[PDB]
């Protein structure tokens, strides 16, 4: 539910597949600068600890 | 005992990494690695 | 060694990304902090930047 406790789920230790959502979405570049803006949801490890 | 061969053991049959000797750090509890013999400073 | 460590090191170079208020106006500088990494258990940080140290 990309927040609560399950949005980073790897079936083990050092798996190459990977099942994450987070909520990712890009935001725009402003006033003439190089960088990527993104904005997402914070972890939900974090939160459940 | 000894360690394996990528290991480096000091002494106490404590080993550390071979790129773990004369790097500035004593890692080891008798500091064998930096000794002036091992390391020549 | 000391120079096992920075084998890999030599071919990179530092390099000049803009970063938010250096003074008051949003720079360009040769130090730019990106990915700072605070989940230790003592306030001990690791800050990633663009010099070379
Ligand atoms: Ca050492």
């Amino acid at each position: 539910k990309a927040g609560s406790f399950g949005d980073l789920q790897s079936r083990t230790s050092t798996s190459n597949d990977l099942y994450a959502n987070t909520n990712l979405k890009l935001q725009r570049p402003q006033a003439g600068i190089v960088h990527t803006p993104f904005t997402q949801v914070p972890s939900g490890f974090e939160r459940w600890k | 005992p000894t360690c394996g061969a990528h290991e480096f053991q000091c002494s106490t049959s404590s080993c550390i990494p071979i790129s773990w000797v004369c790097d500035d750090d004593a890692d080891c509890s008798d500091q064998s690695d930096e000794s002036l013999e091992q390391c020549g400073r | 060694d000391l120079d096992t460590h920075f084998t890999q090191y030599k071919l990179a170079r530092p390099y000049i990304a803009d970063c938010p208020n250096c003074g008051h106006s949003r720079c360009d500088s040769p130090i730019a902090i990106e990915e700072v990494r605070g989940d230790a258990h003592a306030g001990v940080i690791r800050i990633q930047t663009s010099a070379m140290f």
